[PDB]
């Protein structure tokens, strides 16, 4: 029943893409 | 400013609550100005998150604060992450504002959340919202 975890890993998802921009030459 | 926490709430207020500030500050306004066009452009994630977790309840609050610790579960933190982790609750608020008790639970604690999931001296040790809000001009 837990959801806690999958949604932390859907956030770093989401912080990938933005780190992504951050180290866009 | 206000301190961590503090700003933290205003930012859900601002950008979860859609509750305009009155008064202008030069780093937390620009930020809440980023962190909502976040959720905007990235409103499709997060409800994907959110499709079947049953979150309207004290109970659910728990655990979407838990939800912020288990991003930096690996001991790991940027302004990336740092952003997730905020756009997150303010997204949060904004599902929970039609619901008077709910939200402001979720108020009560979440702030904290966030703040502890960034990591305190994390913060501090980058530069705070200065070094946020940096990130935010060169990314968004
Ligand atoms: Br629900
Ligand atoms: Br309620
Ligand atoms: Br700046």
């Amino acid at each position: 029943e837990q959801w806690a975890r999958e949604i932390g890993a859907q956030l770093r998802r989401m912080a990938d893409d933005l780190n992504a921009q951050y180290e866009r030459r | 400013l206000p301190g961590e926490v503090l700003a933290i709430e205003g930012i859900f207020m601002a950008c979860g609550l859609n509750e305009p500030e009155y008064l202008y500050h030069p780093l937390l306004s620009p930020i809440k100005l980023y962190i909502t066009g976040l959720m905007r452009d990235k409103e499709s994630l997060f409800e994907a998150m959110l499709a079947n977790v049953r979150f309207h309840s004290t109970t659910g609050i728990n655990q979407l604060g838990l939800s912020m610790l288990q991003v930096s579960g690996d001991g790991n933190m940027n302004w990336g992450r740092a952003l997730a982790i905020l756009t997150f609750g303010s997204f949060v608020a904004q599902k929970l504002s039609n619901e008077p008790h709910l939200r402001d639970f979720a108020l009560a604690v979440l702030p904290a959340y966030a703040y502890e999931a960034i990591g305190p001296q994390w913060f501090r040790a980058r530069g705070g919202w200065r070094g946020l809000k940096a990130y935010c001009t060169q990314v968004l």
